[PDB]
């Protein structure tokens, strides 16, 4: 909304750059970059007033490059990538350098690995509610699984006639690994969209769960025989049925 | 580097209340409260002195006595996430962030269905769904690696204002079967499981 960063998910190898950019809430000319870990430590990066520099750190300085150019959205970018990098990074903007509150972003969610071989785009599949379900209870629930993704940055969505839905949703806060014991496994994902009886079985209904994947992009080289690994939608769906 | 913050966790059924506190170890000039639902941190308050209230939650700040709380009253689902407070400290001019609330509301079951069900693909697979059963039942993951039990999940028909858990089960192994897809938890014992 207000503070606007791309992009959500970033995966990039060992040793290249990894770019993010910010849009400050419009009238906040301050601008705050936090490195936030697993543990949900928020370490102080930098911050600039409108293209000037306030306060920062000796890594910042040595290791990412950062600006906030006139007109343009601000960037933060690692030079070299390394697994250590791996962390969310948040943009807030703010009044001042103090004494005024801040505004986050959704962040953008880094993880540095040590081969883009392991990228997979996750497969989707709907599954459609049981008809003892329906009699028992006058509600229907539909499943939606995505699973063999690499890394685990998705966003799922439910649509119904074309519009994203929020009632009536659940999905997994995070998803599982499918070889847990093991490094570099894929990993899978649920969600629910239930509704009444009714509203399934009208076959005029449409559901569609749909899965943004975050991977390589274009710039990206690819030799692999398989298809390139790009972010990517891919989506399941499943008209109504009658009874 | 980080402010202490309590509860580090805490799970309320809906409709109750509770405060969360940050207890400072110098002089603040002020206090600000965010919760984070995979989602965004959103500003819930901000404060140099006195209380603030919106909606259900409220907040307070006494920098002389080095301390913030916020309190929610009549909780709902959608207040859970983690919790986090940030204060400014007088003698820095820095910002340093609480170490975290994290929030879980229990929904309330008002009649449990406990069921299991087998769900086939839209388009020769299947899940099982575990559903309708109450704020009290846990579910455990498997212990072998070839069958994928979720973690419950809540969610909430606005339209009928209705609120229900499940998770989901699912594997490729010929031996498996929705019947006991979730051997592994403890279900009541009136869970009904169709066919």
């Amino acid at each position: 909304m207000k503070v606007i960063q791309t992009p959500r998910y970033l995966v990039k190898g060992q040793g290249q750059k990894a770019k993010m950019r910010c849009i400050p809430e419009k009238g906040h000319p301050v601008v705050f970059w936090y490195q936030q870990n697993k543990n949900n430590e928020f370490k102080f990066l930098i911050n600039f007033q409108n293209q000037e520099v306030l306060q920062q750190i000796d890594m910042t300085e040595k290791r990412f490059s950062a600006e906030c150019p006139s007109n343009s959205p601000c960037s933060l970018e690692i030079q070299s990538s390394e697994a250590g990098d791996s962390a969310l990074y948040l943009c807030a903007s703010s009044l001042n350098n103090a004494n005024s509150d801040y505004t986050f972003g959704s962040g953008t969610r880094l993880l540095v690995i040590e081969d883009l071989k392991n990228v997979f785009p996750p497969e989707v599949a709907v599954f459609e509610p049981s008809e003892a379900e329906i009699s028992h209870t006058q509600k229907a629930t539909l499943v939606c699984l995505a699973t063999g993704f690499y890394p685990d940055h998705v966003e799922l969505s439910w649509w119904v006639n074309g519009k994203e839905v929020h009632s009536g949703v659940c999905t997994d806060p995070q998803p599982l690994k499918e070889q847990p014991a093991l490094n570099d496994s894929r990993y899978a994902l649920s969600s629910r969209l239930r509704v009444s009886a009714t509203f399934w079985q009208n076959p005029r209904n449409h559901f569609r769960c749909q899965v943004q994947f975050y991977g390589l992009s274009e710039n990206d080289e690819w030799t692999q025989d398989r298809a390139k690994p790009v972010t990517q939608i891919v989506s399941a769906e499943a008209w109504g049925r009658a009874d | 580097d980080q402010v202490e913050q309590s509860p580090s966790a805490l799970s309320l059924h809906e409709g109750t209340g509770s405060a969360l506190r940050c207890n400072f170890t110098t002089t603040m000039r002020a206090v600000q409260w965010f919760r984070k639902n995979r989602g965004s941190l959103i500003n819930l308050f901000y404060l140099a002195s006195g209380t603030k209230e919106n909606g259900r939650l409220k907040s307070a700040f006494d920098s002389k006595e080095r301390y913030s709380t916020l309190h929610i009253r009549d909780a709902q689902l959608e207040d859970s996430g983690t919790y986090f407070c940030a204060a400014e400290a007088s003698n820095t001019n820095k910002v340093v962030f609480g170490t975290g609330t994290r929030l879980q509301v229990l929904p309330n079951i008002q009649n449990p269905d406990p069921a299991v069900y087998q769900l086939r693909d839209s388009k020769d697979k299947s899940v099982c769904l575990f559903t309708d059963f109450d704020s009290q039942t846990n579910v455990s993951q498997s212990k072998d690696s070839d069958v994928y039990i979720t973690d419950k999940c809540v969610l909430d028909m606005r339209s009928m204002d209705f609120k229900s858990n499940s998770a989901v089960a699912w594997s490729n192994k010929s031996d498996f079967a929705c019947a006991n897809a979730f051997n592994n938890s403890i279900i009541p014992e009136d869970t009904f499981f169709p066919s």
